[PDB]
């Protein structure tokens, strides 16, 4: 990007709206288990 | 109202819309566009939902049963009513607990071949429905391994009457017989009324069978019968032939004067339905349609 001047030194926040899913079930009494996904920035 | 438990197992675990993961053969079946109804409908989804369901069908997954197979039994223990129902759900938090804990390849090859006898060996449960030697049959053959065989007076109709009575449970799906205290009862329905005391009939009419008593006598029974006798010949009734006990003894003066007691209002019922339907097809007062009506039966 280019931008306008200012005075405070800013931050350029950039918001990616890349898929957030979480799978969770329970096979148990107490025994509950995420799967995650995002899928640039990968964590499961 | 399901006649198989393990098929609500399978409507309760299994995926309304068919994937390859578990139904190969129907989700392969529409891939290559060969289906009856609606054959060109994979196309046209785009590749979301086609590499979605085109890669899982030409290499399958590769899931667990151990989910599926344990429902196949709970409700099949549920059915039978072994468990209650508000109680199921901690059985199956337990079995798959017991399952997953001492798992190997033979137990699963052991629920498995539990999960076929409660399908096609709980065919007795079908049986003994229609046979209802739940309470009929076995539990009646104790009491006929109860009464004395030796009557004095009538030797051949004692064992006629009775032989008269095994089939009265027998074609009755509903009958049963039980030991509550010291004796034996019979009801004709469960939630039902009309309990015989079994016991105390065959005690009265034990020392009756031979009498033959003239036709100029009705009111004598009420210090030799008893009601419930009364009733239990009622029950006896309409699967007692002429040809049990024939004409002359006492009970030919109750068991075929009950027939045509009978006799009477399996005909009458038909002319008691005729003049309930005739009350509004003229103009009648429904309150003053019964009064009348029932005088005229009785």
């Amino acid at each position: 990007f280019e931008v306008d001047p200012m005075d405070e030194p800013t931050l350029l926040y950039v918001l990616f709206e890349v898929f957030d899913v979480v799978r969770i079930h329970q096979p148990h009494r107490g025994v509950i288990e995420a799967v995650y996904l995002r899928t640039p920035f990968s964590a499961g | 109202q399901q006649v198989d438990p393990a098929m609500l197992a399978a409507l309760q675990s299994q995926p309304s819309g068919v994937t390859p993961s578990d139904d190969w053969a129907a989700a392969m079946d529409r891939i290559l566009a060969l289906t009856t109804r609606n054959p060109e409908a994979f196309r046209q989804q785009p590749q979301a939902n086609r590499f979605s369901a085109i890669l899982e069908a030409v290499v399958p997954s590769r899931t667990n049963p151990t989910h599926e197979k344990v429902l196949a039994i709970v409700n099949a223990l549920t059915e039978s009513k072994a468990i209650r129902k508000d109680e199921a759900g901690l059985i199956y938090n337990a079995l798959l607990e017991r399952v997953a804990r001492y798992n190997s390849t033979n137990v699963q090859a052991n629920l498995d071949r539990l999960t076929t006898d409660v399908r096609e060996a709980v065919a007795q449960r079908e049986r003994f429905m229609h046979d209802t030697n739940l309470g009929s049959q076995v539990a009646l053959n104790a009491f006929l391994s109860t009464l004395p065989a030796n009557v004095p007076r009538g030797q051949e109709d004692y064992v006629s009457f009775i032989s008269a009575l095994r089939l009265l449970v027998a074609e009755v799906p509903q009958s049963e017989v039980y030991q509550s205290g010291p004796d034996y009862f019979f009801q004709t329905s469960r939630q039902g009324l009309q309990t015989v005391n079994l016991t105390q009939a065959f005690k009265n009419l034990q020392g009756m069978w031979g009498v033959r008593a003239p036709v100029g006598d009705r009111a004598t029974i009420s210090s030799l019968l008893t009601p419930n006798t009364r009733l239990l010949l009622l029950l006896i009734a309409p699967f007692t032939n002429s040809s049990t006990i024939s004409r002359d003894s006492y009970l030919g003066h109750l068991i075929t004067l009950y027939r045509e007691a009978i006799g009477q209002t399996q005909v009458d019922e038909q002319t008691f339905q005729e003049i309930t339907s005739v009350s509004r097809a003229l103009g009648q007062q429904d309150t003053g349609s019964l009064e009348a009506t029932l005088n005229f039966l009785l």
